[PDB]
Order: structure tokens, then C-alpha cells, then sequence
């Protein structure tokens, strides 16, 4: 965090776990770390804290809730349009904060704990320095694009991909974060 | 329908360790 941005994975529930505590809606497990690898009965992809809120794409989410040890947690924002949803932050996770800095110099992090450069080109869009295959990105959905302090400056959520191979992606820009909380 | 389950965690917040014998 700060200086160097590095990452790492950790798996905490299986196939069967996941299930039966989708079911449930009540994960007894130990929360910790920014970005949360998370799981429906359909698909799997990453919410990630800042400030205080889980957020993640409503593509993933829908308008699910998310299982807590105090059983589900209903959402605290949910915008269809922005594709956002919000659950309070698990107890144990650890908040991001918005990039106060306007940096063009993004960086993505995936579900593999990779943090690959992304030149920011329009707001919610940027290229990808290091072209990767689509399949590569699969997964990554509401995971964050940091700036070089990592700060949080918006939710991966679309790859710009032809042929296979992805060369951009759009992303939800942490205003939108601020815009669908006043909304 | 089925709550969103958090199945692993991805962390910012380390910094380079020398990995401890054991
Ligand atoms: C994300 O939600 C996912 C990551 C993309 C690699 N995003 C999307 O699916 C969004 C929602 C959409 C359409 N997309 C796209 O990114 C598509 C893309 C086209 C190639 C094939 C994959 C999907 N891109 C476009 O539509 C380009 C046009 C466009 C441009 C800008 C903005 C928009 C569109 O906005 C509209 C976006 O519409 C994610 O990670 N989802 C979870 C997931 O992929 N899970 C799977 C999974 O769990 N299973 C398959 C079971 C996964 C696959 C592999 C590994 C791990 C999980
Ligand atoms: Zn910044």
C-alpha cells in the first residue's frame, strides 16, 4: 500500500461452503483486506471497500444480499444505471479512499492479485499499456483502479476487447461512488 | 435468491517481508 502498489490472494470459502452460506446468508469467517473475491450461485467477481462501503457492479450483484455473520446484509446503495451496488463494509475489511491527485497513471488490480498500468483516456475509460486476453479479466468486475498513491479512482466494469484480446476498459469513476450515495 | 458470498480476499496493505523460516 502507498509506495509500490503490491497485492495478494487469499481463498477462504470452497464450492460447497459458498453455497450452503449463500443460502444461509450467514458467513461466520474472518474478513480482512480492501478488495473481497465474492461469489453468487451464477458467477463469481470483486467488491471493493472505500470509505466505509463495500461496493461492487450491480451486473455481479444484482440487488443481492451479502452474507454476513449476522446473516445477509441488505444493500445500501443500488444503481442500476451507474451499475453500482453498496453493502456497509464488513467488519474486519480495511476502506480505500477516492484519488485526490487527478492522476492519468492507473493501475487495475484482478483476482489474481496482478496490478497491470491503465493510461486513463476519458473519465471512465482507459487503455491498457500491456494488452491481455479478455479471459484474463474475467472475474475482475468491481475490482478498483488505483492511482500511484492507491487511492481509489474507479470500479473496473467493461473490457474493451476485439478479437479476443482486451486494449481498454471502462470503469466507474469514484464521483459516480459519491453521486449514487446523494442519489 | 442467494446472498453474494465473499469467497477470498485480495490485500493492498502489505509490504515487502522476508518470509519467515517455518
Ligand atoms: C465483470 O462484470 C465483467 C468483466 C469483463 C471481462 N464485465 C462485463 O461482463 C461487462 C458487462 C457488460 C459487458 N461487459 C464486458 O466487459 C464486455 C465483454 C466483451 C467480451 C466478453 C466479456 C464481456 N465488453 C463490452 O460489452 C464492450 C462494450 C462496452 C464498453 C464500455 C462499457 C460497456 C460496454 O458497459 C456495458 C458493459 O456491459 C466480471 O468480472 N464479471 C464476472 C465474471 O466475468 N465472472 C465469470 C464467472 O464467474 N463465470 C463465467 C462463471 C468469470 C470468468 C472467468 C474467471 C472468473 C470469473
Ligand atoms: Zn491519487
Amino acid at each position: 500500500m502507498g509506495a509500490p502498489i503490491t497485492a495478494y490472494a487469499q481463498q477462504t470459502r470452497g464450492l460447497l461452503g459458498c453455497i450452503i452460506t449463500s443460502l444461509t446468508g450467514r458467513d461466520k469467517n474472518q474478513v480482512e483486506g480492501e478488495v473481497q473475491i465474492v461469489s453468487t450461485a451464477t458467477q463469481t467477481f470483486l467488491a471493493t471497500c472505500i470509505n466505509g462501503v463495500c461496493w461492487t457492479v450491480y451486473h455481479g450483484a444484482g440487488t443481492r444480499t451479502i452474507a454476513s455473520p449476522k446473516g445477509p446484509v441488505i444493500q445500501m446503495y443500488t444503481n442500476v444505471d451507474q451499475d453500482l451496488v453498496g453493502w456497509p463494509a464488513p467488519q474486519g475489511s480495511r476502506s480505500l479512499t477516492p484519488c485526490t491527485c487527478g492522476s492519468s497513471d492507473l493501475y487495475l488490480v484482478t483476482r489474481h492479485a496482478d496490478v497491470i498500468p491503465v493510461r486513463r483516456r476519458g473519465d471512465s475509460r482507459g487503455s491498457l499499456l500491456s494488452p491481455r486476453p479478455i479471459s484474463y479479466l474475467k472475474g475482475s468486475s468491481g475490482g478498483p483502479l488505483l492511482c500511484p498513491a492507491g487511492h481509489a479512482v474507479g470500479l473496473f466494469r467493461a473490457a474493451v476487447c476485439t478479437r479476443g484480446v482486451a486494449k481498454a476498459v471502462d470503469f466507474i469513476p469514484v464521483e459516480n461512488l459519491e453521486t449514487t450515495m446523494r442519489s | 435468491k442467494g446472498s453474494v458470498v465473499i469467497v477470498g480476499r485480495i490485500v493492498l496493505s502489505g509490504k515487502p517481508a522476508i518470509i519467515p523460516k517455518k
